[PDB]
């Protein structure tokens, strides 16, 4: 217990720790990473929009 | 097993 | 005074929630980035078909 399980659970609590601020990153990650998969959306239909001024 | 993007910039496919 | 020491085991059951909670998240956009690669194939799709006599594709 003291040596102990304690500070194994001590340890444990400190991974726990490193994985949330690790899940926040790469959940910041994605954010940026599809603002920018928008961005190219955004002109996908621009681009769609304009081919479809030859069609009319 | 969290995991971020394949990559930090947008590639398109 | 245990009372700082008490506060402090529940920020750590505050971390877990809020791991837990990031977690469900990351798995949100794992399932999101799926579907949104599926909607920009389809408009490059549209793309590729409405090209009619201002671009061509499929070329050796």
């Amino acid at each position: 217990g003291a040596m102990g399980s304690f500070n194994s659970s001590i340890n444990n609590i400190h991974e726990m720790e490193i994985q949330l601020k690790d899940a926040l990153e790469k959940n910041q990650q994605w954010l940026v990473y599809d603002q920018q998969r928008e961005v190219y959306v955004k002109g996908l239909l621009a681009k769609i929009f304009e081919l479809e001024k030859k069609t009319e | 097993q969290a995991q971020g993007p394949p990559y930090p910039t947008y590639i398109p496919p």
